[PDB]
């Protein structure tokens, strides 16, 4: 089950006034976060560094990364998988009826890219909150 | 003293340097299969990665991930540089008597991209046996607690090659391997 690409831009509408972001994957789901390109109709490219964060680093919004989205030329992704364990060492591993989030504390400038603090998710309420299972 | 080797190494295929799907071709097409996604590595970079785990669940079954049609461009002989990490059995929960700490490289070659999900026979002839990889580490995890390892590194050798390209497979047989990248290269 391949839910549908997150767009990871302020243009992005499904980032709600506090909220931010709520998804509900199942185990097996597939999810793409997208850093999209500035193409040849879209003026400002916005610049994020994403993270997966614990429930108290995302509420709210410090870090201590999943996208480096600092590449206008190219669309930059990363594909989840909610798989309860991973071969890989780094790999990420999800429960059943448990919530995961992800951030950015940057603040959509090259200046900020690298800001550990603030937001991005504390401004415009860029996160997401995924209720696995 | 001071003697000098250059050698200019030229890339075939590099899954690092990769920022969307892989979407490498895998059989039989069931669940246990190998599986693209993203994560990080030892770089601590977001990329490209395989996975097969199907340790207990496998019953004689071979999983199976091919490469897309390779250039050859001008080598003749080619180096694959793979970086994984290989679970150890006897630390895996639910795992069977088909576990392995090993998994089998294959190449075919072919004049043009004719290669299906379904062809050429997945089986060695008409694929070329490069190697069996075993791991000098293993690597041991605690479901969302905590992990020990290290990353495998190995460069297989491969060839010689004639013809305008080729595929590199992976065959696994019971292992728990996450291939973190490959690198497909020639020295001119």
């Amino acid at each position: 089950i391949v839910l549908e690409p997150i767009y990871w831009n302020s243009s992005n509408s499904k980032f709600l006034p506090g909220q931010g972001l709520v998804l509900y994957p199942q185990i097996g789901d597939k999810l793409d976060i997208i850093c999209p390109k500035v193409d040849s109709k879209t003026v400002q490219y916005e610049y994020y560094k994403v993270y997966m964060v614990d429930k108290d680093q995302a509420d709210r919004c410090t870090i201590k990364p999943l996208l480096n989205c600092a590449r206008p030329d190219q669309d930059v992704k990363f594909t989840i998988k909610f798989q309860e364990f991973s071969p890989n060492l780094w790999g990420l591993e999800f429960q059943k009826n448990k919530d995961y989030y992800i951030i950015s504390t940057s603040n959509g400038s090259l200046e900020g890219l690298d800001n550990q603090e603030g937001g991005v998710c504390q401004t415009r309420a860029m996160k997401i909150l995924m209720k696995v299972g | 003293a001071g003697h000098h080797h250059h050698h200019h190494e030229e890339t075939l295929l590099n899954t690092k340097l990769e920022t969307a799907d892989l979407k490498w071709v895998t059989f039989p097409q069931v669940d246990g299969q190998w599986e693209e996604l993203s994560g990080l590595d030892e770089e601590q970079h977001s990329v490209r990665t395989y996975e097969v785990c199907d340790v207990q669940r496998a019953p004689g079954q071979a999983h199976w991930l091919r490469t897309g049609w390779v250039p050859r461009r001008g080598a003749v002989h080619v180096y694959a540089t793979l970086r994984f990490t290989m679970l150890e059995c006897l630390s895996l929960p639910r795992a069977g008597r088909s576990c392995k700490e090993t998994f089998t490289v294959f190449y075919y070659e072919s004049d043009a991209d004719t290669a299906t999900a379904l062809t050429p026979a997945w089986m060695e002839n008409p694929y070329i046996k490069v190697d069996t990889v075993a791991a000098e580490h293993l690597t041991r995890k605690r479901p969302g607690a905590e992990a020990t390892g290290k990353v495998n590194v190995k460069t297989l050798r491969l060839g010689p090659l004639s013809k305008a390209g080729f595929y590199l497979a992976f065959q696994d047989q019971g292992a728990c391997m996450a291939l973190l990248s490959l690198h497909l290269f020639y020295k001119k």
